[PDB]
């Protein structure tokens, strides 16, 4: 019975650490999206700078 | 005759373990040869692909091209032969493992006597 | 050791000048 | 990132002074050196955990 | 019986032979000056072709990652089951 | 006249491809018919076991 | 540059979460029946890294 | 000379986003190489598991005349062998497609 | 805990299947002849798992 | 007429210069060159003038 | 243009030859299957007798 | 013996419905710009099976 | 009983490349069970 | 009891001299293929130059 | 026998010490290769 209740405690810890990993996965994917969306804006400033060069 | 029969099986088993170790090293050497010949095919065919982008009269039936075709054919025969060697070495390692299990069983049953 | 098995496909490209 | 930024930066250069100077060949060597360094660091990282 | 045209354009043959490998060589054995609409057509086909190839590779990566995780977990659980049974 | 001759030339390959795909369809139908007998033979051998 | 910094910290933390999940699931799958069941050298050994909840 | 101005702006834009497409293509080729390396590692690991299971079964099947017994673990081992066969074949199909 | 075909394999008489994976357990057909295999032609898509 | 022959030699010079660049980059291509990849059917595919 | 008439005719002829070879192979497979089933039925009848 | 025969017939019917579901999902997954579409020979024909609902 | 125990103990104590793990071929086909 | 022993030793030494012949021929073929392909690579560099 | 007992224990102790030796060799190669890479990169930047 102590084996079973410590089994329950350890499964609860599996649940919580899986929750934290699944919560960081969205932040990782969103940071990839955000650096690409910011890198496009410098390329807009690029083409604008040559368009003011002429 | 149990004692010297058991000693004969023990010597056979020890040298068999030695020979199986050498055959496994042979297998890994054939694998390394295969992957390097694949890289050589990659280099030769990329060169032949890039070469044919020339201007109109510069497309020339050169001895370089009449050699590159034999290059690709010879490396194809090389990698085919080395693949065949890999299959044969796997077959002989299978036979060695069969002999090892047979003499392991016979060593145990003679050691009971 | 020497990276003799892996070939990536790229370089820092400038064509002709 | 800084090497690729400088390589793309030197393509705004106006057509008389769009040059293959001492800087261009050294930047090409910089890019290949950086990639070789971090690929070899990845391979020794793979050795460590094994 | 081919002939030599002073501008030579094998680009369509290169695309066709990349698509299908069994087309044997197209070589000279035994209209110049494209219209401006072909200039737009070529680069729009280039852009759509690159986008198509890139998106195919992306969908292959996501399916492949899920496949690798599933097979690894399945074989680990089956090995654990066989060890329990022998015990 | 040359254009009409080319039409006459393409008709032969059209007819040959049509004939070959119909013969392949009939042959693969006969092979599927031979395939179902093996499954029923497997079941009828599962009885005597 | 700041976005690259935050990406690197979050990637390291995510990799650590994957490692602790991967070892603790096997610890749960440990049974009364498994081969590698043994008397370890020193139970109740708090290590050098004591990081509370 | 305004026609030349038109043509140079047109060709320069063509140059520029050809360059953008080239950069994206190179990065995706990098990740394709890393995925096929992962596939090859997986295939050799599954081959190791097949080695272990089939060695266990052939070591077990030499038992004496009375103890030739059809336990649950024998059926489990047979199922494991064909399961890892299916796994291996699926991994080679994914390798060829990649 | 175990399902029924393995239990009737455990017992004495041969009221079991000669083919070991039962079709109510397998993801795929036994002896099923179709793939839906596509070919690489440029510009036209490459679809994996057409059967599902 | 002199202008015509001079332009013919200039276009041939452009062709030789581009082919020289191609054959130079093919000549220095060693192994471990960081520019190689597989190519399929190139052993059969050729245009040749 | 994209093909010469010999190339286009050889394209079609190679398709025809491959399809004909596969039809012949399926015919031989059907004859093999019939032989196998005949041998199976007769052997099992003799054993039951 | 009777139950064995009935289970054989139900296994055959289950196999037929799985292959049917698979082909119909492929036919749904096809769309425009797909590399497998072409003009098919005699697409309006009725085969020898011709079962009704 | 002791012979069956020593065989099954040896079979239980294998792991992934413990020692002596090897490819065999065709022991999947045997059913010679009493 | 003797006829098992002699057959065991016969199968052992047969497997041995088979494997020894295999290993020496394997090393010879590896050296042959290595030197031949390196040679023709050097020939390729020579003709491109 | 006790000689097999002691032989078994000392052989596994030998395997463990071989593992430690391999780890120390890897340590030396690692800190050498980090010094090499850092010096080369700063030289080319200069």
């Amino acid at each position: 019975w102590d084996e079973h209740d410590n089994r329950t405690r350890l499964a609860e810890r599996i649940d919580t650490v899986n929750r934290w990993k699944e919560t960081l996965d969205k932040c990782l994917t969103d940071l990839d999206a955000e650096i690409d969306s910011l890198a496009q804006a410098k390329e807009s400033a690029e083409q604008n700078l040559q368009a003011k060069n002429l | 005759e149990t004692v010297d029969a058991k000693n004969k099986i023990h010597t056979h088993l020890t040298k068999t373990l030695q020979e199986i170790f050498q055959i496994e090293m042979t297998i890994e050497s054939i694998k390394k040869a295969i992957k390097e010949k694949s890289a050589f095919l990659k280099v030769a065919q990329t060169r032949l692909d890039e070469r044919t982008r020339r201007p109109n009269v510069e497309l020339c039936r050169d001895m370089a091209q009449l050699r590159l075709v034999n290059e690709v054919y010879e490396v194809d025969e090389t990698i085919q032969t080395l693949q065949q060697r890999l299959r044969d070495s796997e077959d002989t390692l299978q036979s060695l493992a069969h002999t090892k299990a047979t003499l392991e069983h016979d060593l145990a049953v003679k050691a009971n006597t | 050791g020497a990276y003799t098995s892996s070939g990536l496909a790229t370089a820092g490209f400038r064509t002709a000048k | 990132s800084i090497a690729t930024d400088n390589l793309q930066c030197r393509e705004r250069r106006q057509h008389p002074d769009l040059v293959r100077d001492y800087v261009e060949v050294e930047l090409l060597k910089e890019t290949e050196l950086i990639r070789n360094i971090q690929e070899l660091l990845k391979r020794t990282i793979g050795q460590a955990v094994d | 019986t081919h002939s030599l045209s002073l501008p030579w354009r094998p680009n369509t043959y290169y695309k066709t032979a990349y698509n299908y490998p069994t087309l044997a060589p197209y070589s000279s054995r035994s209209f110049t000056r494209y219209t401006p609409d072909d200039w737009y057509r070529s680069n729009l086909v280039s852009f759509q072709e690159s986008n198509s190839s890139r998106h195919n590779s992306e969908r292959l990566r996501v399916d492949t990652s899920r496949l690798i995780q599933d097979k690894y977990q399945q074989i680990r659980k089956t090995q654990a089951h066989s060890t329990q049974n022998l015990g | 006249r040359k254009v009409g001759e080319r039409l006459e030339d393409m008709h032969c390959w059209k007819s040959e491809l049509q004939r070959e795909i119909d013969e392949l369809s009939s042959e693969t139908d006969l092979m599927m018919a031979q395939k179902l007998r093996l499954q029923r033979a497997l079941d009828a051998t599962s009885v005597p076991y | 540059c700041l976005l690259q910094e935050i990406r690197q910290q979050l990637n390291s933390d995510h990799r650590d979460k994957m490692e602790t999940l991967e070892i603790d699931r096997g610890c749960l799958s440990l049974n009364l029946t498994s081969p590698n069941i043994s008397l370890k050298v020193n139970p109740t050994r708090i290590p050098k890294d004591s990081t509370t909840l | 000379n305004l026609a030349f101005t038109n043509r140079i702006a047109e060709t320069v834009d063509a140059k520029n986003k050809i360059h953008t497409h080239l950069t994206k293509t190179l990065q995706e080729i990098f990740q394709i190489e890393m995925t096929i390396e992962s596939i090859k590692k997986a295939i050799k690991e599954k081959s190791a598991f097949l080695k272990v299971a089939q060695t266990r079964l052939d070591e077990r099947t030499r038992r004496p005349n009375v103890e030739l017994c059809r336990d649950m673990a024998q059926l489990r081992l047979v199922n494991e062998v064909y399961e890892v066969d299916e796994t291996i074949q699926t991994l080679q199909q994914r390798l060829r497609d990649s | 805990g175990l399902p029924p075909a393995y239990t009737q394999h455990l017992r004495e008489m041969a009221f079991w299947d000669p083919a070991i994976t039962a079709q109510y357990l397998n993801s795929g057909p036994r002896w099923g002849c179709m793939q839906w295999r596509d070919r690489q032609i440029r510009g036209k898509e490459f679809v994996v798992t057409r059967n599902q | 007429s002199d202008r015509s022959a001079q332009h013919e030699l200039e276009k041939d010079l452009s062709d030789k210069q581009a082919a020289l660049r191609i054959d130079d980059k093919c000549q220095h291509l060693r192994n471990t060159s960081e520019g190689v990849s597989y190519f399929r059917g190139v052993e059969r595919v050729d245009a040749t003038v | 243009s994209a093909s010469t008439p010999e190339t286009w005719a050889k394209f079609n002829h190679d398709n025809l030859l491959r399809a004909e070879r596969e039809r012949l192979a399926s015919v031989n497979l059907r004859k093999l299957i019939d032989c196998i089933l005949r041998d199976t039925a007769e052997d099992l009848r003799l054993q039951c007798d």
